[PDB]
């Protein structure tokens, strides 16, 4: 159902997802997990948290393909907690990543889990994947000084916000008049 | 590293002080508090940042005010970025539906480290040539805010590089994209209003 690295083959991770998703054992990948044909996991032990260059030049290959979305998951504990806002400056600014902390490998189940749920699922099945008149008469009555009952009345004879820019004082006149009518020239002039 | 500007919104003062008081005293930005009524921090022109406590995001009973949020902001911003501090489980679903729409973000354990999570956000953006800098003032702005998906930035940099509003309600799609600092796309929808007929 997802690709995994055959460095964890019987591991806690691939232990918990087991049941609800099913694992392709593959040698050699740059990621730890592929999610899809444009999407990868690159997992983060807080063992190599010791200043190694372990898992850097990993993430950097990433970044070098041309279409490959790599999301980073680290192992935030006691004693890698030091080393992590070096990681995040590295992963999400340098890099421009996605990172995602995780107590246990026991929590990077749940996680992974929910991350294939996610992108297994259609687009726009997410909330986060039309002109308004009112608006348009709202933006009108800004121009001062024109409110409710005057602002209809000249986009009735100037159907739009760019008719109305270069409106000359003589028509404005006739719809608004005297000093109203210099009013919104001036607006617009300079 | 210091100058780089920066946009607060007035809620923050008594929400995030340290942060802006960190951002100005350590870093030594330009920071400016204007009234942006959906938004905690606009790092540039075109990013804004929001930062949330574990414990607000771990309450799934804002899970989808949080959501609605985000939406809101997407219609106004090209880039969105979220700080998870940590205060002084069933939500992994809420982190995945931000990555999957492209959403940064970044994680800090005091708003010390959140004040120099946002001067870093704003080098990367200024190297980028997206940096804010401009007067941040003229009273053409209520005009531009009006516009409906216009983040307080782009109406601010829409006063300045427009001579006029006149001249700006008849400038073509690509120098609206520059002079005003937004998408290819985003430039088409303020034309198709500016331009739209009764």
């Amino acid at each position: 159902h997802i690709v995994a690295n055959e460095k964890w083959r019987g591991s806690q991770l691939a232990q918990e997802m087991q049941g609800k998703i099913k694992l392709i054992f593959e040698d050699g990948l740059t990621p730890d997990f592929y999610l899809s044909n444009r999407c990868c996991i690159l997992y983060v032990t807080e063992a190599d948290l010791v200043a190694g260059n372990g898992y850097r030049k990993r993430l950097v290959r990433v970044r070098n393909s041309n279409n490959l979305k790599g999301i980073v998951v680290v192992e935030k504990t006691r004693m890698s907690e030091q080393y992590f806002p070096a990681l995040q400056k590295f992963t999400v600014l340098d890099l421009g990543m996605v990172l995602l902390p995780v107590a246990s490998q026991m929590e990077a189940s749940c996680l992974v889990i929910q991350l294939v749920q996610e992108q297994t699922k259609e687009p726009s099945k997410n909330p986060l994947l039309l002109l308004s008149e009112p608006s348009l008469l709202r933006t009108v009555q800004q121009i001062p000084g024109v409110g409710k009952v005057k602002a209809p009345l000249l986009l009735q004879k100037f159907p739009s916000i760019q008719q109305l820019s270069n409106a000359s004082i003589g028509e404005l006149e006739q719809v608004v008049g005297q000093a109203v009518a210099q009013q919104i020239h001036a607006f617009f002039t300079q | 590293g210091k100058g780089t500007c920066i946009l607060v919104g007035g809620h923050e003062i008594t929400s995030g002080l340290e942060v802006i008081s960190s951002l100005r005293a350590i870093h030594g930005l330009q920071v400016e508090v204007c009234p942006l009524n959906g938004c905690d921090y606009i790092v540039s022109n075109r990013m804004v940042v929001e930062r949330r406590s574990q414990s607000e995001m771990l309450n799934s009973v804002n899970k989808n005010k949080f959501i609605e949020q985000i939406q809101h902001l997407q219609s106004m911003f090209e880039r969105i970025c979220v700080i998870v501090e940590k205060d002084r489980k069933s939500y992994d679903s809420l982190l995945t539906t931000l990555i999957g729409a492209g959403i940064r973000i970044l994680f800090s354990s005091c708003q010390e480290e959140t004040a120099d999570l946002l001067k870093e956000l704003s080098l990367v953006e200024q190297r980028k040539n997206v940096g804010i800098h401009v007067p941040t003032v003229s009273e053409a702005l209520q005009f531009y805010l009006s516009i409906p998906n216009i983040s307080y930035i782009t109406a601010l940099n829409m006063c300045h590089q427009f001579s006029s509003v006149k001249r700006m309600a008849n400038s073509s799609l690509q120098e609206i994209s520059m002079y005003a600092q937004v998408t290819h796309q985003k430039a088409e929808e303020i034309y198709r209003y500016i331009h739209y007929v009764f």
